[PDB]
């Protein structure tokens, strides 16, 4: 989830790498609260 | 009650930007409703917009879209606007409202700020021109005449006008002030005597215009 | 966006009486609208508010009615309480705009006006613009024609007019009209008149001077 | 009983006179109103009368546009509950 949040060539709007990430242990703690993230949110699943 | 207070009178300048602000008195804070509305001098209202009271939001007039903004301060719990870009035609009276207290919103001003005075001008402050208006024997009607102190070419409103400082209250008239192509502010006061103590007595008018700080007294020659 | 207009413009009462108000809407409203009075000089009231419902704090003479287009205001006795402006508003949609005005006068007797001039002081003389006064004094109702005749022909444009606004005990109305003119006007104009025609009056009627 | 009405709510534009909640620390027992609106916490670092990150304002608002899709358009909602115990029914119809 790192690599994904944190890149020196983030990637452009045209150019998305798609990641097939599986089988592993998530934990969105930290994720959820590194008070640092000016926009978090979504659908379908609640934050908690 | 609920109360609802405000900021005073407030001249600016074309091109420039102004902050008028308003004081609620709320039993209740429950997504109070902060409603703004405008008055041009003597014509249609034409309205402002609504700010959500109770957490951000900001909806607006087409009219004025891109130029208006307001907020609010909670523990103040006031309003404030902006209003940008002034011009001439954007001479107005300024009137806080809302309050729906009951329900949580509503689309009706039911609790008016007591109004604010805002005059978007050119010029700057000019203590005003006064002449007296003598009556003449000709049109002695009922042994009665009319006589007045003209106000030409002040600025700003108001000027508070009397005769003899209070002295004179009988068939007083004081008419409102009218725009000139200068950009300038005139005004005109008469009132009407009875001819027989005409040229027996004192009659002089005062005129009073604190944002030039002039006090002017002219005895009238009839 | 969503039309208002209201009829009739200005009425006529007297204390102790019925006065009806009609609010017109263009396009198609689900009693979507609030009644307004408004006092010269102040901040507005509302007494009507959903075309039909009665706010608190009021008197129980004014009644709303109507739906769909035709918006009706009623009160059933005249209290001095009432002599104002009253406003309808829509609120169906989009940018809410407001009415044209609706005043109840005090009506009488059709008082006739005195009529006045008054010439140029010289300080306005040697000012460098001149100044000329018509007055009209105590007319009723305001609706009134006044004109100004400069060696024997018309004037326009040039002319402002400011009317008093009626007095809460005398009742009546005054108006003052104003020509104003440079001074290069002045001289080579050398009588001067202003005309009146009024309903109270049974003719029009001239006043007028020269150069002093 | 529920039925679709934009014809009296959606005034054109956008209605904003209807909020509900989306944040609320516990789900709602039957029948309770929780009027009282205060700030959400996400997590930890928590809020105090302050907004933004981990920070959210209960009452969302309905924009009833009647250009909205039906799927969208507001419904005016009445239930009714009925319940039978000892004491006497006072509400029916023929009772003779």
């Amino acid at each position: 989830f790192g690599e994904v949040f944190n890149a020196t060539r983030f990637a452009s709007v045209y150019a998305w790498n798609r990641k097939r990430i599986s089988n592993c242990v998530a934990d969105y703690s930290v994720l959820y609260n590194s008070a640092s993230f000016s926009t978090f949110k979504c659908y379908g699943v609640s934050p908690t | 009650q609920v109360q609802l207070v405000q900021s005073g009178a407030e001249v600016k300048k074309p091109g420039a930007s102004v902050k008028v602000s308003c004081k609620a008195s709320g039993y209740t804070f429950t997504t109070y409703a902060m409603h703004w509305v405008r008055q041009a001098p003597g014509q249609r209202l034409e309205w402002m917009g609504w700010i959500n009271a109770g957490n951000g939001n900001t909806k607006y007039s087409q009219k004025f879209q891109g130029r208006v903004t307001i907020t609010r301060d909670t523990s103040a719990s006031t309003a404030y606007m902006e209003l940008s870009s002034l011009r001439s035609e954007d001479t107005a009276v300024y009137y806080c409202a809302g309050g729906g207290g009951r329900r949580l919103q509503f689309d009706y001003f039911d609790y008016w700020g007591q109004g604010t005075l805002v005059t978007v001008s050119s010029a700057s402050t000019k203590g005003p021109s006064v002449f007296p208006l003598a009556p003449s024997s000709k049109s002695t009607s009922g042994g009665t005449a009319a006589l007045g102190c003209l106000v030409k070419d002040y600025f700003p409103e108001p000027v508070t006008v009397s005769w003899n400082s209070g002295a004179l209250t009988s068939g007083v008239h004081t008419f409102p002030a009218v725009l000139q192509s200068s950009g300038l502010y005139s005004l005109s006061s008469v009132v009407t005597v009875p001819s027989s103590s005409l040229g027996t007595q004192t009659y002089i008018c005062n005129v009073n215009h604190k944002p030039s700080n002039t006090k002017v007294d002219k005895k009238v020659e009839p | 966006d969503i039309q208002m207009t209201q009829s009739p413009s200005t009425l006529s009462a007297s204390v102790g009486d019925r006065v009806t108000i009609t609010c017109r809407a263009s396009q198609s409203i689900s009693s979507w609208l609030a009644w307004y009075q408004q006092k010269p000089g102040k901040a507005p009231k509302l007494l009507i508010y959903d075309a039909s419902s009665l706010e608190s704090g009021v008197p129980s003479r004014f009644s709303g009615s109507g739906s769909g287009t035709e918006f009706t205001l009623t009160i059933s006795s005249l209290q001095p309480d009432d002599f104002a402006t009253y406003y309808c508003q829509q609120y169906n949609g989009y940018p809410w705009t407001f009415g044209q005005g609706t005043k109840v006068e005090i009506k009488r007797t059709v008082a006739a006006p005195s009529v006045f001039i008054f010439p140029p002081s010289d300080e306005q003389l040697k000012s460098g613009t001149a100044s000329v006064v018509c007055l009209l004094n105590n007319f009723y109702p305001r609706e009134a024609k006044v004109q100004w005749k400069v060696d024997n022909a018309l004037q326009s444009g040039n002319s402002q007019e400011s009317v008093t606004e009626q007095d809460s005990k005398d009742s009546t109305y005054s108006l003052s009209s104003t020509l104003t003119l440079s001074k290069a006007d002045y001289e080579k104009h050398k009588v001067y008149a202003c005309e009146v025609t009024h309903q109270g009056l049974s003719s029009p009627v001239t006043k007028s001077f020269n150069r002093g | 009983i529920a039925w679709n009405s934009n014809n009296l709510d959606s005034k054109v534009g956008g209605n904003y006179n209807y909020l509900y909640r989306l944040f609320r620390k516990s789900n709602l027992k039957p029948f309770e109103r929780d009027i009282s609106t205060e700030i959400y916490q996400a997590g930890s670092t928590p809020c105090n009368g302050v907004e933004g990150f981990n920070c959210y304002f209960p009452l969302q608002s309905y924009g009833f546009q009647p250009t909205n899709g039906v799927g969208y358009q507001p419904y005016r909602v009445v239930v009714l509950s009925f319940e039978l115990l000892h004491a006497p029914a006072t509400v029916c119809g023929p009772k003779k």
